Order: C-alpha cells, then sequence, then structure tokens
RNA sequence: CGGUACGAAGUCGAAACAAGGUAGUUGAUGGUGAACCAGUGGCUGAACAAAAAA
RNA sequence: AACUAGUCUUAAACACACCGCUCGUCACGUAACA
RNA sequence: UGAUUGGUAUUGCAUGCCUGGUGACUUA
RNA sequence: UUCUUUGCCUGGGGGUCGUUCCGUACAGUUGUAGGUAAAAGGUAUGUUAGAGACUUAGACUAGCGUUGGAGCACAUUGUUUCAUUCGAUAGUCCACGCUCAAUCUUACCAUACA
RNA sequence: UAAUACAGGGUUGAACUGUGGGUUAGUUUCAAUGCCCAAGGCAGAGCACUGGAUUGGAUACCCAGGGAACUGUGCUCCCAUUAAUAAGAAUCA
RNA sequence: AGAGGCUUGAUAGUACUACCGUAAGUACAUAAUAUACAGUCCCAGCAGUAGCGGUUAAACUAUAGAAGAGUCGAGUAUUAUCCAUACAUACCAGGCGUAAAAAGCGUUCAUCCAAAAAAU
RNA sequence: UUUUAUGAUCCCAGGCUGGUUUAAUAAGUCAAAGUUUAGCCGGGAAG
RNA sequence: GAAGUUAUGGUUUGAAAAAAAAA
RNA sequence: GGCGAGAAGGGAAGUGUGUUUCAAAGAA
RNA sequence: ACAGUUACCGUAGCUGUAGAUGAAUGCUAAUUAUAGAGUAUAUCUCCUAUGACACUGCAUAACAUAUAAAUGCUCCUUCCGCCAAAAAAAA
C-alpha cells in the first residue's frame, strides 16, 4: 500500500491497469467483472 | 508483539513482512560481489560538483570487464588517463559527483600513481623512495645539547674523575668554551650498534 | 508508535509514597542531613497510612 | 566514599615472611630427618602449613645448591618481574616490621563466614542469590539435592623409563570388569 | 583484536585532552602512570647527602608505607577490641530467658562446638571480667580442687574487624566570595579511573613494544627538556 | 542487568560517573536511546522510570509476609529475638519467681556454655601467656613480640630510618 | 517513439501556500503553449458571514 | 469610511521571515529503461 | 613668533569612534 | 505494555506464448536501471495576511499659514570643457559634508622643479 | 420524511431454546459521479463552443446563448469509496 | 629507530575469559609537543552522513614541520563478503488517528482461537 | 472416478548431515538458520 | 530394511486429468 | 594360477537427497 | 551500543564505530640475531649484592585446520600391488 498507493497516486495503474470502470482513456475489461 | 505470528500459516507469512531496507553495500553493485574489476576508459572528462561545492572533479566512464559501463573517479592530483586506457576499479562513493560510485586504483594498469606524494602513499601506491629509506636512519643520529646545567654537574662531580674517548683524565674542570662531553658509553648508542652491526 | 495507550503499564507509576519518618530516616542513615531534633518524637510517634484508608471510599447510589 | 584512593596493606607470603634462619633450621631438619621431622610436623611446630613448608625446604634447597656449586649468588639468579617485585616487598617489610621469629599461619583452615570474591556470593548450582522461601511452622518438601558430576579421569597403571600407561576411566560405563 | 583502534581513543586514565589539559591529544596513554593510582608503600631517597660520610641519611620512609605495611596488635587495637568485646557481648550477657536460649545466643555470636576454635566465652571452666563476681559454677556441688579456671582467648572476627579498622580510618579569612564556583562540585571520570582499577582498559600491546617504549623514553625526554631549556636559555642570552 | 555481588558497576565510561551518582551497585547499566530528535531528554524519563522498578528484599518481605534471604545474610531481615528473652528481673521478684516457677532438669547438650554474666570492658592478651606445652622457640618469639606490642616506643613514626 | 532522472540557469507567464487575490484537492471527463480552466459528484487536507421568544 | 503606530484574535507550505516560499511548458547537455 | 616620519589612492561588505530612521526601557 | 482473528507497511521516489482462453484477447503486474540524505507529523515563538476586531494614541477634520502658478538664491540633474574634483541618492540625497570657495581653502586640470 | 402496499432492522416483554461463536477466500449481493450502452428529449440549469466586456495577453474568473451529462432490476466499483481511527473479549456503579 | 603501515578537524569508552580499589617501570634521570609554522585559495583538492577550501586552513599538500604526536606492530592499510553491532529480519524484539499502513459497507467456506485451560 | 488455495496441473535453480573452545551472571547442549580433514548416498554397456 | 520429516527464490499469470459426447 | 584395484566419482534425483525414531539369527 | 543529523518533541532513514572472514590490491620485512664486559666516568643506598639502573621478543627458536572454478589445443595411459605356500633353494 505504502509504494501501491504511491504508484496509484502518481498515475502508473491508472494508465497500465484495465478498469471495469472504463473511462475513455483508460484501459477496458472484456470479460464479465468480478471482484479479485 | 505476537500479533504478527497469529492462525496457522504464520511461518510462511511472518517470515515475508520484515524490513526491506537496500542492502548495506548496493552503492556498488556493478563490481559483482568481488573486490575490484577491470576496466576500460570509455570516456575521461571534468564534471562539476553538486552545489554548494565548486571546482573540477576528475571522472571517467569505464566499461567494466562484465560489460557495464560506470562512472568512476579518479582520487589524486593529475592522471595520465585517456580513451583506451585500463584501470583496476574499486568500491568507493565520490559523494559531489552525481551517481560515481567507484574509484579507480592507483599505481595498477595505466593509472600512474600520484606524483609528488609522501604521505598517504600506501592509498596511492607511492614507494618508500631510497632517499626516505637513507633519512629514516640517518635522523636518529643524535645530537648534543646542554643547558649549563649538565655544566654545573660536571665540574662539581665528574671532572673529577674523567676519561676522555682516547681514555685521558682531566686535570681541570670545563673552561668557558668548553662543551659537556658526551657520554662514551650511552651517547648515541643506537646508532652507533645499527652503524657498528651493518660494518 | 504512540505514548499513553500502555493502559495497566507505564500509563501509571507505581512508586511508594515515603511520609516525613521515612525520608528522614533514609536522609540521616545515609548521612546528608544532621539528625533533627523532632525526628525521636515522630519516630516514635508515626505518621498513619492515609493511602489505605483513601481507598476505603466507595461510592453509593442515591 | 568508594572512590577515595585509599591504600591497603599489602599482601606476603607466608615463606617470605618467616625470618631466613628460620627457614634454614627447617631445611636442615627435612633434610636430616623427612620421617621425624616430617612436613606436618614441621609446620605444627613452627606455625606454618605444609605448602609453606614445602615451598620453604624447595627454596632453600636450591639457592643451597646454587651457593655451593658456585653457579650463581643470590643476586645472578635470573627471575622474573613478579619474583623480583616480591622480593623488594618482603625487602621492605623485614626494614619495616622485621622478619617473623615464628609462623602464624593455620594448619587446617576452619569454616568461617568470610567474604572471597564474588564467586563465593552465590549458589552456582542453583543459580540464585537470594532463597525466597514461605512462612510456616511446620516442615516443607525437602530440596531436591544435586548429584556429583561423573566426568572422566586418567589414572596412571604403569610407568617405566620409556612408556607411561595410564586407564582412561568413564564413571557412567555400567559394565566395568 | 588486531590492528589499530578504529573508532574514538580516549586516555585510560579519564582525563580530558586539549590545549591547556592534561594530555594534548587523544590516545591511550597506558604508560603515564602518574595519572593513576600507585601506592608509595617502600622508601625514599634525595639526589644529594650533604653529610661527609654515607649514612644512608637521605633515605626516608613513604607516608604510605605506614598503610602498606601496617602493625597488629598495638594497645589501641587491644582497647578497641576490649571496648566492642563487652558491647558485642551485651546481647548473651544480658539474655535471661534460660540455658538453651543463652548458648545459642553465644554460639550465633562465637561460632563454637566440637573440632571448632572457640574463644570458650562460655564455657564453665573460663573466666569473664563480670561486673559482679560470682561463684564460677548449689554448696553442695562445686570443684573440691583448686583448678583455677582458664583464659578467654578472643573472638577472631572481631579482633580482625579491630585490626583491619585501621586501613578504613582516614586523616579569620579574606572575605573574598566565590560567584563562579559550583553547587554541587562535580564528578569526572577521572576521579573513579585513578583509583578504581578494574574499570580500566586492558592493553592489546605488545609488552616488548611498552618496554621499548619505556627505554626510547628514557633516552628521549631528557634531549626534548634540554631542547626547551636551552631555547629559553638563547632567548636569555640574547636579552642580556 | 544484576552482576554477581563483588563484580561492581559495568556501563559506557561516559555514563560510569552517573552510574556512581545513581549509587547503584553489581549491575550493568546499557542505553539503547531515542534515534529521533531527542537524545537526553526523554532518556532522562525512561532512566527514571527504569530506577522507579527497583525495589528490595525488605520491600518484597514486607508486602508479602514471606522470606527473602540474601544467601551470604540470612535471617538478616526477617530474624527477631523476642524481647521476651531479655527482660531484666529485681531480687525479690526473681525469688518470687524461682517459687512460683516448675524447675526443669538441664540439658548437658542444649545447656552447656551458658555461664556468662554482665561483662565489662577489660584489656587481654593471650597471645603471649607462657605454657608448659609451648616449645622453646614459640616462648621466645612470643615474649619478644609482646615486648614489641606494649613498648613505649610504639606509636613512634620517624621517616628516617637514620634519624638525626 | 512517447515518457523518466541528473547539471544549468535562460524565455514565457504566476498555478499553490493569507479569503494567495476565482478555496483547495479528488473520481472519470471536455478544452487549452505552459502552469491550468469549465461542468458534475465527492471530501476538508477551506474560508467569509452567522438567530434569544413568539 | 478609509491610513500609521501599536495591542488582540485567527491562518500559514513564510523563519535570510511576502523584496518570502513556489508551479510548469519551451530551450539546454549527461544518462537509464523502453 | 617653539612645524614636520608620504598618499583627500581603493576597500564603510574589515573595523573603532561618531551619526540618521524604526523599536523598545513597567516592580514593587 | 491483557487476550483472539483477518487486511496492510518497511526512508523518499522513478521507470517498467502463462493460456488444446475468444489473442490488439483472458489472466496478471509495488518491487531489478537511473537519482537520493533527506523527507515528512506536531508546539513554541516571530513575520506576513488584496483576514478580522479594538484603544481613539497619532492621522484626518477644524483653525493659522505653505508649497505646485511668476522672479531671484542654494543644491541637484542634463549639457559642455584639459578639468568644471569628490561623496550624499525613498522615507534617512538635493541652502546635505561644505556653520559661507575672488586669493588660499583645492582634494580637479595645464605648465615646469624635486 | 402524509396516507396506502410489500418487506427489514432496532427497542420492550412472555415463551421457547441450551456454547448453537468471534474472525473470515478458490465466495459474491449491494454501492456517488463520470465514461460505454439504452432510453427519452426540450420545466430548470448547464461542458465544448459562439460573442459582450477586463487584461500587454488571456484559450478564465464577469454577462447572454448553449444539441455534452441530470431519473435505467445494464455495463458497472476508479476514488479525499460512504457513521469516523477493522471486528470480538476484559477492565468501570 | 632495535620497523613499518595507518591516523595526526569534531564524533564512537576504545569491550568482555583469572584477578574484580588489597598495588609500585614508586622515587631520581624527567619534562613536553602541533587549533606553532610553511605552500594553495570555492582553485588544486579532501572527506563517512554532516561538511572543509572565498588569498592568515588544528579539515587540502608538506614530518629535517623536530630525536614531533596517537595506536598496532612483522606488520599494516584499502576494497570485497555477512545472520553487515538494536539500518533489532522485530518470537525475545517494530508499526497502521495526525508521520508507511484497516480492504467501500457486508454474507459465508477452510483454517485459527474461545467457552469443561493441564489430565483423561 | 482421482488430485486441488494445507498450493493440484505444471517451468528454471540448487545432494543432505556433523565439528568439542566459545569472555558478558548471554547458559548445563552456542540457542530459528553461517564450518573445515569427516558421515550417508550418487545407473548400465566388449554383443 | 521400515516410519515421520514446514519447502525457498525467479512477481506470477487455478483448476488438471479420467469418464461422457462428437464425428 | 590366486587375491585386491572407481586419479577415491558431485555426471541422475524436490517432495528427492539426507536426517530423526526404530528393526534386522544361524545350527530352523 | 554509543555518538552525529542546524529552535524543541516525535516518525524515519542515513553516517562512524564491533565481530566472522582471509578473497583481491597498496606500502613494507625476511633468511633471525654475528659477538660477549669489568671499571660501563655521576648520585644514592644495612635484601651488600657489578643494589637502585635502564641494547639482548637473543632460543633446544618457531612456522598451523579446511579448499584446487571455466573454455580451447597437444600429449600420456598398454610391463598396477603381493603371493612360486602360483610343486620351491627341497636334511
Amino acid at each position: 500500500c505504502s509504494d501501491r498507493k504511491r504508484k496509484i497516486l502518481n498515475g502508473t495503474e491508472y494508465i497500465r491497469r484495465k478498469s471495469s470502470h472504463r473511462g475513455r482513456i483508460k484501459r477496458g475489461s472484456q470479460a464479465p467483472a468480478f471482484k479479485r | 508483539s505476537t500479533r504478527s505470528i497469529s492462525g496457522r500459516l504464520f511461518y510462511k507469512r511472518r517470515p515475508l513482512q520484515v524490513p526491506k531496507l537496500k542492502p548495506p553495500n548496493i552503492r556498488s553493485k556493478w563490481l559483482e560481489g568481488a573486490p575490484q574489476k577491470k576496466g576500460i576508459c570509455v570516456k575521461v572528462r571534468v564534471q562539476t560538483p553538486r552545489k554548494p561545492n565548486s571546482g573540477l572533479r576528475k571522472v571517467a566512464r569505464v566499461r567494466l570487464s562484465t560489460g557495464r559501463t560506470v562512472l568512476v573517479y579518479i582520487p589524486g592530483i593529475g592522471h595520465n588517463l585517456n580513451v583506451h586506457s585500463v584501470v583496476l576499479v574499486r568500491g568507493g562513493r565520490c559523494k559531489d559527483v552525481p551517481g560515481c560510485n567507484y574509484k579507480a586504483v592507483r599505481g595498477v594498469a595505466d593509472l600512474l600513481p600520484v606524483k609528488n606524494r609522501e604521505r598517504k602513499r600506501s592509498k596511492y601506491g607511492v614507494k618508500l623512495s631510497s632517499e626516505k629509506k637513507e633519512w629514516r636512519l640517518q635522523r636518529w643520529n643524535n645530537k648534543h645539547l646542554t643547558i649549563e646545567k649538565d655544566r654545573e654537574l660536571f665540574n662539581q662531580f665528574r671532572w673529577m674523575t674523567w676519561r676522555n674517548e682516547e681514555g685521558e683524565m682531566r686535570t681541570s674542570p670545563l673552561a668557558d668554551d668548553e662543551e659537556v662531553p658526551r657520554h662514551t658509553q650511552l651517547f648515541n648508542r643506537w646508532y652507533r650498534l645499527k652503524m657498528q652491526r651493518e660494518g | 508508535g504512540k505514548g499513553a495507550v500502555h493502559y495497566t503499564g507505564t500509563n501509571f507509576r507505581r512508586v511508594q509514597r515515603l511520609d516525613i519518618v521515612d525520608r528522614m530516616r533514609a536522609l540521616v542513615a545515609q548521612g546528608l542531613v544532621d539528625a533533627p531534633l523532632w525526628l525521636s518524637a515522630a519516630e516514635r510517634a508515626p505518621p498513619m497510612e492515609l493511602s489505605n484508608l483513601k481507598l476505603m471510599d466507595r461510592k453509593v447510589h442515591n | 566514599d568508594r572512590l577515595l584512593p585509599r591504600v591497603f596493606p599489602l599482601k606476603l607470603p607466608a615463606h617470605r615472611r618467616v625470618d631466613p634462619l628460620l627457614r634454614e633450621y627447617i631445611f636442615f631438619l627435612h633434610s636430616m630427618d623427612p620421617a621425624r621431622f616430617s612436613i606436618r610436623k614441621l609446620g605444627e611446630r613452627y606455625g606454618l602449613k605444609e605448602r609453606t613448608v614445602e615451598l620453604i625446604c624447595r627454596e632453600f634447597s636450591v639457592a643451597e645448591f646454587l651457593r655451593r656449586t658456585e653457579l650463581a649468588t643470590p643476586y645472578t639468579r635470573r627471575v622474573s618481574r613478579e619474583k623480583a617485585v616480591l622480593r623488594m616487598k618482603e625487602a621492605l617489610f623485614s626494614l619495616k616490621l622485621g622478619y617473623d621469629q615464628l609462623g602464624d599461619e593455620d594448619l587446617d583452615e576452619q569454616e568461617e563466614h568470610e567474604f572471597r570474591g564474588f564467586r563465593s556470593t552465590q549458589d552456582w548450582i542453583q543459580r540464585q542469590n537470594i532463597e525466597v522461601e514461605m512462612m510456616s511452622a511446620f516442615p516443607l518438601p525437602a530440596k531436591r539435592n544435586p548429584l556429583p558430576k561423573r566426568v572422566d579421569v586418567d589414572v596412571t597403571v604403569h610407568n617405566t623409563s620409556k612408556l607411561k600407561v595410564m586407564n582412561w576411566i568413564d564413571p557412567n560405563d555400567k559394565v566395568v570388569f | 583484536p588486531r590492528g589499530s583502534h578504529r573508532g574514538g581513543v580516549f586516555p585510560v586514565s579519564g582525563l580530558t585532552w586539549g590545549m591547556n589539559r592534561p594530555y594534548l591529544k587523544r590516545g591511550l596513554y597506558q604508560h603515564r602512570r602518574d595519572h593513576i593510582f600507585t601506592p608509595r608503600w617502600g622508601t625514599r631517597t634525595a639526589n644529594f647527602n650533604p653529610s661527609a660520610l654515607p649514612d644512608g641519611s637521605t633515605r626516608r620512609w613513604e607516608n604510605d608505607a605506614f598503610k602498606a605495611w601496617p602493625l597488629y596488635g598495638l594497645p589501641h587495637h587491644v582497647k578497641l577490641y576490649a571496648v566492642n568485646e563487652a558491647r558485642y557481648l551485651v546481647p548473651a550477657a544480658r539474655c535471661t530467658a534460660g540455658p538453651e536460649i543463652t548458648q545459642y545466643i553465644l554460639n550465633q555470636l562465637d561460632p563454637g562446638g566440637a573440632g571448632r576454635n572457640c574463644s570458650g566465652i562460655g564455657r564453665p571452666d573460663v573466666r569473664l571480667p563480670l561486673a559482679k563476681p560470682a561463684a564460677p559454677s548449689s554448696p553442695d556441688v562445686f570443684d573440691p580442687f583448686g583448678t583455677p579456671l582458664s583464659e578467654r582467648s578472643r573472638i577472631k572476627r572481631l579482633y580482625n574487624l579491630v585490626c583491619e579498622a585501621d586501613s578504613w580510618r582516614v586523616k579569620n579569612a579574606f572575605p573574598f566570595v566565590d560567584e563562579k564556583a559550583a553547587l554541587v562540585r562535580d564528578l569526572p571520570l577521572a576521579e573513579i579511573l585513578y583509583c578504581r582499577h578494574t574499570h580500566r582498559l586492558q592493553s592489546r600491546r605488545h609488552p616488548f613494544w611498552i618496554d621499548m617504549g619505556y627505554k626510547k623514553r628514557i633516552v628521549r625526554i631528557p634531549y626534548l627538556y634540554r631542547r626547551r631549556v636551552a631555547k629559553e636559555e638563547a632567548q636569555e642570552r640574547e636579552f642580556g | 542487568v544484576p552482576r554477581p555481588l563483588g563484580k561492581g558497576l559495568k556501563s559506557n565510561l561516559r555514563y560510569l560517573p552517573l552510574l556512581y551518582l545513581m549509587g547503584i551497585d553489581n549491575c550493568r547499566v546499557s542505553f539503547y536511546g531515542p534515534s529521533a530528535s531527542a537524545r537526553w531528554f526523554t532518556r532522562a524519563k525512561a532512566l527514571k522510570r527504569a530506577l522507579e522498578q527497583l525495589q528490595s528484599r525488605r520491600t518484597l518481605a514486607n508486602a508479602t509476609g514471606q522470606k527473602y534471604d540474601l544467601l551470604v545474610a540470612p535471617g538478616e531481615h526477617w530474624m527477631h529475638w523476642p524481647d521476651r528473652w531479655f527482660r531484666p528481673i529485681s531480687t525479690e521478684y526473681a525469688r518470687m519467681l524461682e517459687r512460683i516457677k516448675k524447675k526443669r532438669p538441664p540439658s548437658y547438650r542444649r545447656g552447656f556454655r551458658a555461664a556468662i554474666d554482665e561483662v565489662i570492658p577489660e584489656e587481654i592478651r593471650p597471645e603471649f601467656t607462657p605454657y608448659t606445652w609451648k616449645s622453646p622457640l614459640q616462648k621466645w618469639a612470643e615474649e619478644l613480640k609482646r615486648k614489641r606490642l606494649t613498648s613505649h616506643n610504639v606509636y613512634e613514626t620517624e621517616v628516617f630510618l637514620h634519624p638525626p
């Protein structure tokens, strides 16, 4: 969470991680969504 | 304090939860656990130290035998390193130069030892010169000095029964123009012993 | 870390109450003070233990 | 006051405190008739210990051998710094108080409660300095006694001018034959 | 360990180093024994003997020698032992419970019995310095023969305490008030390390090199003394 | 940390004087100290809280009602000889008590060594009392020693061996 | 390729810290040489102003 | 109703103390990853 | 009616002495 | 620093065939280079606030007079000269150093003597 | 957040019951706004954008107008993600 | 100096095995040296984080800078390796309001623990 | 029907074990894991 | 000869076979 | 003709190697 | 387990210092001690002793536990050790 939340805050995850939340710039999910 | 070994999987969980600080000597990771590595100077230049310090630091980009290229500081005053020069490189961090974590061993390969150096010679590969060796022996030729208390005591106690180097005896106390004689069996004993042992 | 979170621990101080007779006996024995004149009378009439009697007060519903 | 530089009396051996003439007399008696003038009897008469008498006899015999063979004088035998300092100590002791004319030791020391170093202030087997116990007017359970350690020893069984044979003994071996 | 000391080097005596301190620089200075407590248990002589005959008149005892080489059994020792024996026997003397408890207290005060050496104070056949004389120990039973009571030997523990007390015995104005003074004195490390020897550092240096250092000093110290004295004398001659 | 009785104080020489001021004995004191901005401001509170923990055998024994005996001094704190042992009596009341009480036979094992009464100081010196069994050399040495000790020249401190 | 870290201080503005002169910042967005701006929903890690009772 | 000197309260990322601190594009060389 | 040991050259961002402006100066 | 069980943290910070799975897909991603001796929480003061309140102490106001409009004098600025010496430069420079310069004062310039 | 319909939870009591629990992934019901999709579509207000001003200058703050978004058993959980600083036992009258 | 290596700006208690203030290399010889000095001037250079060097440096270079000073010594220093001294790898022995850290709120499986601990 | 989040299916890297003394009230076995003569083990073939 | 014997690192990318059906 | 002879093996193997706890009879 | 990290307190890292190595590098040594005095000049001194006191690690000198990485080329291995009690030297 320290380095993990730091990556979230600086936005690496925003770019590199798929999101079932979608958005027009973020990567999307083409498979049914489930909590991981 | 034993909240970290709860449950059944403590023996696999807790050993994972530990400090994760950098290794003590990770600054020299490109030596690959070796005391020192040989490298070829790909670039030789002078860099500007970080402020507030000012001046020029002699540095070289060197391609180690491992193939990695690293920045190496050239300790000492003056050097002859050029491009395509082979240098032995050890772990040493020059705080001024950004990213510099290795130094060059003086007197090894094409890096000549520092000139006009007489202190910390073992840290710059300077041998003990013949002049220095001769002086480290001729230095202890003891000098004879008096404080007039020697004169008083000699004229009060010693002149009565005294023997010269040749064995001659004294017949009068010390004059005003005569220095206090040396003790034939105690003065300069160590230096005389060394000279006589040599020959 | 934290500060005064150690209940039943270093939050409280478990130190003895040393009255006049105890403190003066210690001072005289260690020789830091010359024996006062009243010390004999104080020793022969020691002060009572007030903390123990204090612990006997009980809250009562009205 | 623990920081005051106090001066305490210096300790000296009894075999160096007794008078040299008494030493010579003891040496003569022992070297003449070691049976009638036993070490125990000499110590009993002259208020010394058997070890002290033995040391006196050894030292006097060495000195007499050296003197009569003309090997070294009492001031040319090479010795250690500690023994030179001991000689100085006894010299000053004699110059101040004078040599004792009789021994003052005890033949068989007694069981006396005295501080004899930090090792003497604790029960090493129990690993405790304080014996915590309850108050009762009736018998209490006895304490478990220790059992003596069973350690190996070597006992010589046959010695000659060429070979020494000694039996290695293991006190735990049950079948002994 | 090996090699030179890497880190902070402090004098073993506990004295600070500085421009106007006993030591100029950092170091152990274990050879400097003038900064530790070395009692003088011997004698002392002078550089010169004025008398025309070598009678050893300069030789004299050192002050610490009287504590180093004591003498026991002196009259003040005897008097102190007598007073302390009276006070120490007070309990058994004034016990009025019974012979059993009296013997118990006596044994506690001075252990004795078969195979032991005691003072025999409580024995019926030993004389004591009673205040009110009484029968030694009614008319029917006594000792028909003379049989004088034997003397009582001393209590060894108490006598040793009395004798050893000597080692622990310790021997208007210009009204100028001090304002730059300390209210509670001060307790430096040197005051401890001077006399409490077990707190000091044990040397890792070779005794050979210790002896070599002593031999070097014996030859070099006078030269430095003469160097500075010659500087001063040359300056005075130039001024003259 | 406790140390065996006799070793004394152990600590950094920087703080040995502090140990001597505190007056502790037979123990080793170690500081691991804060790594924050302060060094002694909070270390003082830590040391005070440490010193507040120390108890004594007397404190423990009084609090508990049990025995906490130091092996080099057993019974030092709890043993009390009753005052009923040392109750002096006058002559008339002594006669009355001897009349009222019932006698008990004296046991030699427990009764021996009980012939003592009020004592007054007197100087003795039984180290030099001649006896028949003493050997001639022992008698000679003891006589010389007693003469030396009782001499009038004792207590005469003369720094010079060869006096003026 | 786009981005990133070090040295340098050059041009352009003045986005934040005071109500920072339009409160800040956040989720996903739209727009813009640059910091940024706008709407919407969150938070406070924000202010201003602030009741007597008929 | 405004200003200076105070004096008081609040806020502060200022403490060389708002003539403070401080953001970014562009330009400029040495590099790692990609 | 009794003369003298160079520089009014730089450096007030080396200072002494001396000034300007603003602040203070409270006790029993 | 009473006890039970899950979740997470290791200074700051940066870049980044496994699938007989539908493949630019699914699943998965804090971590390796390059920088670093700091970074960041609070309380205590000061300073500031295009923040607020207050005393009404000065400021305003009111009264007596000015100055910016014209002439002269001083200083300063611009110009010029071989030189028109120099300093002072918001308040705290500008009739100031210089409480008085035709000679001298003079420290500026020109000439010729050392 | 009026009434009505259908469901909880909480509180109080009676009965029943009788260690039947505390925590929880290879678990999945729900969950602001935005975005994708679908609906409708001009009550209000309102990105981008247009033009009326201020500014050396503004791509803004101010004004007028405005086809993006504002109601879904869908897709769906990114967050300064919802009653707080995880849940339970113990210590208090 | 019977000998060399390293230090010669501050900073580290220089540990520790027997002794545990119970003594003398105690006195004389025998009293000291370096935040004295010289060369360089944000250069050359040094250093361990901090830092020093701005033309009068106990911080760079120099030890005939003096028979200089501290330590170890036939050796000594640099680099490297670690279970790298309590950068407690935190069981002994760290944390999750504000400084890194409580999952968005919840329902459960397995494990774990509780209530008849130890014994049965 | 058999395995499987107590890690099945399924890649790469590594044979395991012992060594007496061992300072500190840190030891009566060196005390989660650090070794050094050694212990145990490590296919088959003239077809 | 037998019976018991915690896995670790490379960040890892959870179901694998058999059987049934298929042609 | 008879005995002995591995340059004293690190080439295989992860739930393996080894370790710990055991057990092992001819002349029946 | 001590110190340091620019007001103070708390987080948190960082810096020096211990120990186990003994692996590389720098400077440095090595064939280990030939030889055996007396008046070593003075001062002092009842262990009277060339005592204080002051070149002889100076000697029968010593010299230790674990190890032997990778690639290429050339050459070598063929009469291994004992037994004739393997019926031999043989009253």
